[PDB]
């Protein structure tokens, strides 16, 4: 199967820094762009960088931006952060997101497992999940929403607008990309829709494996942001 | 050598079950692919062409 | 400090430029568009002639104005800051379409010659990398005369552009380059070229006899009417320099020449109608590919 | 400008696949295609041994060459219907077997092997897709020729022949049969070899009428021919 | 004697099948259309063009979201690309570059193609891992693969050059179903709207209606003077158009079981590589080896228009599902797209 595997965290003091790295088995490597996305203990999610097929280009997060440098090695199948003169906000469990674009395309679909760094001692697009979290009787449908900004809305007719979901112990999953499209292996329970500024995640029917944390990203610019999170209850 | 048989009894076979056609006739056959035409010709733009703005190759 | 005899440049260059400028427009132009299509049909030879070509068409482009100059009899009734522009571009076109046709020359011998080795060059931005070190090396090179003034006046009635009797020593040098350099070194390596297909051709045995023929008197007339256009000129500027390096102190050669110096220029414009013949008119793989598009431009419009 | 995040990611994958397509371009470029005809068992499986249920490729490498060798035998179909596809090869290469002579095909008594040969690269020589495509005739089986044509004489299949029973003269014979069925001999060549079912230069006779044919290719790239 | 027995039924029944059209007779489409308003000059212009094959089109493919093309060439690959964008989508490499058809299977999914290793090989565009592979390769043919014709993800229609044309199932790799009749090689299938009849030509200059889930021929149609290459259905399933060397078209019914309509010209002496139907079914479009491509109004037979712009034979043609757009690809390595 594909698989992705992040290594060389661990505790480092501040000032100094460490090289992360992320050997990709199970697929062809080169073809994807790829993607390092932090999650704070606080369980936020922030896009770090992104590294694009053929090394074509290059996005940093503003925070990162000159400390941290994303690279790739496809005869190896890995990446790479470098991450140079790291501070204490630094500290998150990193993961290593599969992307591919083309027409029809599903990215952020594979996710990694993360490794964490512990580190001792604007124009961007707000995406916003009000509610924190909902408890939900299994076996009932569940409604989380969350708002943009900024419409989604491109004039090329997509909106852009991902659902990830995060279930304890476990990295995110892609449920639903581009507002309505569900991700291979995701069930029929769940449902997306809305527009503009104004979004909805459906959940009919819910199950205990569908509780966790449910995430809202936009990818109509970057740096790509993500919402804080609802995490569903019971 | 009966393969020749064999042959010639192909042809009867297939030739029979074409004998055995209701055929429609012609004038109806063609009143019919008429009115198709015109019953969906307002749905066909490489007869009645679109509005650029309507139109994804511009 | 001359009195130079110009009994005959108020006629001989003007006949000359006249027809150069009538005919060599639209036979550049056909030039640049065949070989245009050459290039995006991934054939390299397409850059050395669309170079060639531009090199042709800008020489012509400046040369009405170097027809006034001959007309009203050597005076360039301009001010010198077009001097330097425009005879800049009138005598180093010159080079730089001889250093096009050596291109072109040397990656015909290696695709003829030595077919299977040379992939690398022949590459088509390889072509383009090649293109601007010419044009580079030689607009460098021959850029000295700016650094000098370039316009003449003398109680005689000429108005100079480029030159002056007697001439100076920044220029007796730049005399010499341009022959030794400017043009015999290309012209060698155009017949070593040209030699070397010739004996690739010779050797085919999948080519009858009249096609060999064709071969060596194209490749004969690509070597001849360079020699015939230039050496007349280049000759004059070995001797003029070589005179006055020897006695500065003299210009009595140049009394005595002064018609067949400025003969010789005009002369050497030939080119500009005569490369796009032998480089893209003359041979029907590229004359057909002219004239469909001539009929297909016009019944295109037509519609 | 204008692009979405994905849609200009989209367009640097599109470029991505222009640059692959362009090397495999340049490396098709470079390879030497043949097609590979004959008069069926003609020695056709002799020659690709030594250039070693559809078409048969064969990949072949000789002083840096790189050929590559299409069987289209076997394909009991109408060649019209596919012919075309090999417009664009550097060379044919025809496999008769001189042997044939003195035989029949076994689905017709009365037609010599050899004729049938004979109409076979006709058919091929003078095809409207193969008008400036050479032709590298190989004569097979030319021992066993040798040594029958001392027992049967040509004129079993040629009744004109009026030589001696040499192999010489008969081998020039049904050279020149074949030679002037090119009703375009200003246009394409034909390069014969007698391979004897023997010789080991078999693939230096490929290689030289190829490097004739790139060379005539080259002069009309460069404008010169 | 069974042989003469025999012989003697099929020239009756010949005769009977001839008599039995000429009763239906009665009208031709030319007469009773007499009365339609023509389509009038159809100027189409060249939106795209899509640019990246070095070598001969042989194939072209509409998927069903009128977005999504396949080309093939004898590039040895296959392009996915997006019609709208101009974006290759994916590129494929291929095991025989002398690839002659290829098809986009209606669910986008798969990506069929092949020729002349007598192969229909199967790709899956959809794949964890990323990358286009071959899923499974059908082997059985004999001859060269002329046509291929997704019915669904499991099942792949194809026509061949050893004169049958099969119906196979991808997931065994088996054929199921062998059609057979044609005398000549196959050289096009057109499937109906419905799936449920599939029309194939040949070289015997006849086209046959064959029953897919029967494995029988139903109706035999002639009228070219030459080798059918190009068929396809009128939008309704009751008719289809042909296409032959013969330079002509011909638009047949299969209720009347009739030629219905001559589509030919006295400065045509090309022969047809490619039908199409626009939705209505009123123009039809062909493409020739004059290397234009004529529309005509397919009620009247008259040329509403021509689409010019190939520099080569137009090898295939094709009108996406929401007839929004006509692409026409040739030998001149390039594909346009026409509205
Ligand atoms: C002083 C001025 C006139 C110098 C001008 C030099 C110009 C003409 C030279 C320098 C760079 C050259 C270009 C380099 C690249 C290309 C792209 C190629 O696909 C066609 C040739 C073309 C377009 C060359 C044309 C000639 C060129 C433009
Ligand atoms: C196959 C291709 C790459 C062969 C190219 C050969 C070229 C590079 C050779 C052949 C002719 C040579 C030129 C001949 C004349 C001049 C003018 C001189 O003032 C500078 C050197 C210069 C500019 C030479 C540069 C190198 C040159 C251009």
């Amino acid at each position: 199967d594909v698989q992705l595997v992040e290594s060389g965290g661990g505790l480092v003091q501040p000032g100094g820094s460490r090289k992360l790295s992320c050997s990709a088995s199970g697929f062809a490597f080169s073809s994807f762009g790829m993607h390092w996305v932090r999650q704070a203990p606080e369980k936020g999610l922030e896009w770090v960088a992104y590294i694009s097929s053929g090394s074509g280009t290059i996005y940093y997060a503003d925070t990162v931006k000159g400390r941290f440098t994303i690279s790739r090695d496809d005869p190896k199948n890995t990446l790479f952060l470098q991450m140079t003169s790291l501070r204490s906000e630094d500290t998150a469990m990193y993961y290593c997101v599969r992307s591919i674009y083309y027409y029809g395309s599903s990215p952020f679909d594979f996710w990694g497992q993360g490794t964490t760094l512990t580190v001792s001692s604007g124009s961007d697009i707000v995406m916003t999940q009000a509610t924190s979290s909902v408890p939900v009787t299994p076996g009932e449908s569940v409604s989380i929403s969350c708002r943009s900004s900024k419409s989604l809305l491109h004039s090329n007719g997509n909106t852009y607008l991902y659902w990830f979901l995060q279930r304890p112990g476990q990295s995110p999953q892609l449920l639903i990309y581009r507002m309505s499209n569900l991700a291979s292996g995701v069930p029929d329970r769940f449902s997306g829709s809305g527009s503009g500024t104004a979004f909805t995640l459906t959940i009919s029917r819910l199950e205990a494996e569908d509780v966790g944390v449910y995430y809202c990203m936009q990818h109509l610019e970057y740096p790509l942001t993500f919402g804080a999170g609802t995490k569903l209850e019971l | 050598n009966t393969a020749s048989i064999a042959q010639a009894r192909k042809l009867v076979e297939q030739l029979k079950m074409e004998a055995n056609i209701d055929r429609i006739k012609v004038s109806k056959a063609a009143a019919d692919l008429m009115a198709y035409c015109e019953a969906h010709a307002k749905e066909d733009p490489l007869l009645t062409p679109v509005p650029a703005s309507e139109n994804p190759f511009r | 400090g001359c009195h130079v005899d110009s009994r005959v440049d108020h006629l001989f260059p003007p006949s000359l430029y006249i027809f150069v400028i009538g005919v060599g427009l639209p036979t550049n132009c056909l030039a640049l568009w065949a070989a245009y299509r050459q290039v995006q049909q991934r054939n390299e030879l397409g850059v050395y002639l669309m170079n060639l070509s531009i090199a042709d068409l800008l020489y012509i482009c400046t040369l009405p104005l170097w027809v006034d100059y001959f007309l009203h009899h050597d005076n360039w009734i301009h001010g010198p800051g077009s001097c330097k522009l425009f005879g800049f571009i009138f005598y180093t076109n010159i080079y730089i379409s001889i250093a096009f046709l050596c291109c072109i020359s040397v990656d015909r011998y290696l695709a003829v010659a030595h077919p299977l080795r040379f992939a690398r060059l022949r590459r088509v931005k390889t072509a383009v990398a090649v293109s601007s070190v010419v044009w580079a090396t030689e607009l460098g090179a021959n850029s000295a005369p700016l650094f000098h003034d370039e316009l003449f006046r003398d109680r005689y009635n000429h108005t100079f552009c480029f030159e002056k009797f007697p001439m100076e020593g920044w220029v007796a040098w730049m005399n010499l380059y341009r022959v030794f350099v400017g043009f015999l070194f290309p012209w060698a390596l155009m017949l070593l070229s040209y030699r070397g297909i010739l004996r690739a051709v010779r050797g085919s045995v999948s080519t009858e006899r009249q096609e060999k023929a064709k071969i060596k008197r194209l490749a004969l007339s690509l070597i001849a009417i360079v020699l015939v256009c230039f050496a007349p000129y280049h000759v004059l500027l070995l001797s003029r320099s070589a005179i006055y390096l020897g006695r500065p102190w003299d210009c009595g050669f140049e009394e005595r020449v002064f018609s067949a110096y400025h003969s010789s220029l005009a002369f050497t414009s030939l080119n500009c109608v005569a490369d796009p013949i032998l480089y893209c008119l003359v041979n029907e793989g590229a004359r057909s590919d002219v004239a469909k598009a001539l009929h297909n431009l016009l019944r295109f419009l037509a519609s | 400008c204008t692009l979405s995040a994905e849609d200009k990611a989209a367009v640097e994958r599109s470029k991505m696949i222009d640059r692959n397509l362009r090397e495999d371009g340049e490396k098709a470029a470079r390879e030497v295609k043949l097609l590979l005809l004959g008069a069926g068992e003609s020695g056709k499986n002799t020659i690709v041994k030594q250039m070693k249920t559809g078409i048969v490729e064969t990949h072949f490498t000789f002083k840096d060459l790189h050929f590559k060798m299409f069987d289209v035998g076997a394909q009991r179909s109408e060649r019209k219907k596919w012919i075309h596809c090999f417009e664009g090869v550097t060379a044919i290469i025809f496999c008769v077997a001189l042997s044939d002579y003195d035989l029949v095909l076994a689905e017709d008594e009365e037609m010599n092997r050899m004729h049938a040969s004979m109409k076979l690269f006709d058919s091929i020589c003078n095809n409207k897709w193969f008008t400036d495509t050479s032709i590298i005739l190989f004569l097979n089986k030319k021992d066993l020729f040798e040594e029958k044509i001392k027992k049967s004489p040509l004129t079993i299949c040629y009744p004109e022949y009026a030589g001696s029973n040499t192999y010489e003269e008969a081998a020039a014979y049904i050279q020149c049969q074949f030679e002037d069925l090119n009703k375009r001999k200003d246009t394409k060549e034909i390069y014969t070899h007698f391979t004897c079912s023997t010789d080991t230069k078999n693939v230096q006779f490929v290689f030289d009428a190829v490097t004739d044919v790139i060379i005539k290719n080259n002069l009309k790239d460069c404008g010169l021919f | 004697s069974e042989l003469d027995q025999l012989r003697q039924e099929a020239e009756q029944l010949k005769n009977q099948i001839r008599d039995a059209r000429k009763a239906c007779a009665d009208a031709t489409l030319s007469q009773i259309t007499n009365n339609i308003d023509p389509v009038g000059r159809i100027q189409m212009r060249t939106r795209r063009t899509l640019r990246g094959h070095l070598a001969k089109i042989y194939a072209m493919h509409w998927g069903t979201d009128s977005r999504l093309l396949v080309s093939a060439s004898q590039d040895g690959k296959l392009i996915i690309w997006d019609s709208y964008t101009t974006n290759k989508v994916h590129a494929i490499p291929l095991r025989s570059s002398w690839v002659m058809t290829c098809a986009y299977a209606p669910s986008g999914n798969y990506v069929a193609c092949g020729g002349l290793d007598n192969i229909c090989s199967i790709y899956n565009l959809k794949t964890r891992e990323g990358n286009v592979r071959v899923s499974r390769e059908l082997a059985g043919h004999t001859g060269y693969l002329s046509c291929c014709r997704f019915l669904d993800d499991n099942q792949i229609v194809t026509s061949s050059g050893d004169t049958t044309c099969a119906l196979w199932d991808i997931e065994t790799g088996q054929q199921t179903t062998t059609f057979t009749g044609h005398t000549g090689d196959v050289m096009s299938l057109s499937l109906a709207p419905d799936t449920r009849l599939f029309v194939s030509g040949a070289c015997d200059a006849s086209a046959k209606l064959w029953d897919v889930r029967e494995g029988m021929c139903r109706q035999t149609f002639t009228g070219h003077e030459s080798d059918i290459n190009a068929i396809c259905f009128f939008p309704n399933g009751n008719a289809f158009a042909t296409g032959s060397d013969d330079a002509t078209c011909r638009l047949f019914d299969l209720r009347a079981d009739q030629e219905l309509m001559t589509y030919s010209h006295d400065n045509i002496i090309c022969g047809i590589t490619s039908v199409s139907f626009s939705k209505s079914g009123r123009l039809l479009l062909a493409g020739y080896d004059d290397f234009n491509c004529n529309v005509w109004d397919a009620l009247k037979a008259d040329r509403a228009g021509v689409l010019a712009g190939h520099d080569n034979r137009v090898s295939c043609l094709g009108v996406t599902d929401d007839g929004m757009a006509v692409a026409t690809g040739s030998w001149d390595s390039f594909l346009k797209i026409w509205n």
